[PDB]
């Protein structure tokens, strides 16, 4: 196992998708609002939807 | 443009992220995007460019 900070990682990972890895850099604060939402979302499709 | 930026505590270096072959920074394997205000964990240091060595012998 070998450590990448993750903000380094998920830059690897849009270079992966096609997307150059400035893109997260400059938007890193809105990804992971995106991300932390997304992620909250769920807790509310699990909770409530039967 | 393919690799990480690595510092062994003091000289920064480009390395594939696989196998570490280290390389100094350069213009011809980094690009460039905007001024660096927006991102968080930039760090101070030359980027020296083959062009001007050359340029300068003249
Ligand atoms: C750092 O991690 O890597 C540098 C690679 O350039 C190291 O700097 C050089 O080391 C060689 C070998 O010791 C010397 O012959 C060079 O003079 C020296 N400087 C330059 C500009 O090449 O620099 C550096 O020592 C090393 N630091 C540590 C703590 O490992
Ligand atoms: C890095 O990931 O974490 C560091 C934590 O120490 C961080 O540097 C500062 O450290 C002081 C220690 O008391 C904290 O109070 C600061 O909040 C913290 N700064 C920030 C911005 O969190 O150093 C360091 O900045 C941080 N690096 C990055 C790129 O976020
Ligand atoms: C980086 O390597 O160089 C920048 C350019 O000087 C450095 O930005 C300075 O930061 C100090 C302290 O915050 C300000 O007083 C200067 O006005 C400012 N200079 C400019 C031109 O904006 O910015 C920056 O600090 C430095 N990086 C580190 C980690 O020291």
């Amino acid at each position: 196992a070998l450590q990448i900070p993750f903000a380094m990682q998920m830059a690897y990972r849009f270079n992966g998708i096609g997307v150059t890895q400035n893109v997260l850099y400059e938007n890193q604060k809105l990804i992971a609002n995106q991300f932390n939402s997304a992620i909250g979302k769920i807790q509310d499709s699990l909770s409530s939807t039967a | 443009r393919e690799g990480v930026f690595v510092s062994n505590g003091t000289h920064w270096f480009v390395t594939q992220r696989n196998f570490y072959e280290p390389q100094i920074i350069t213009t011809d394997n980094t690009f460039v995007s905007g001024n660096c205000d927006v991102v968080i964990g930039i760090v101070n240091n030359t980027v020296y460019d083959p062009l001007q060595p050359e340029l300068d012998s003249f």
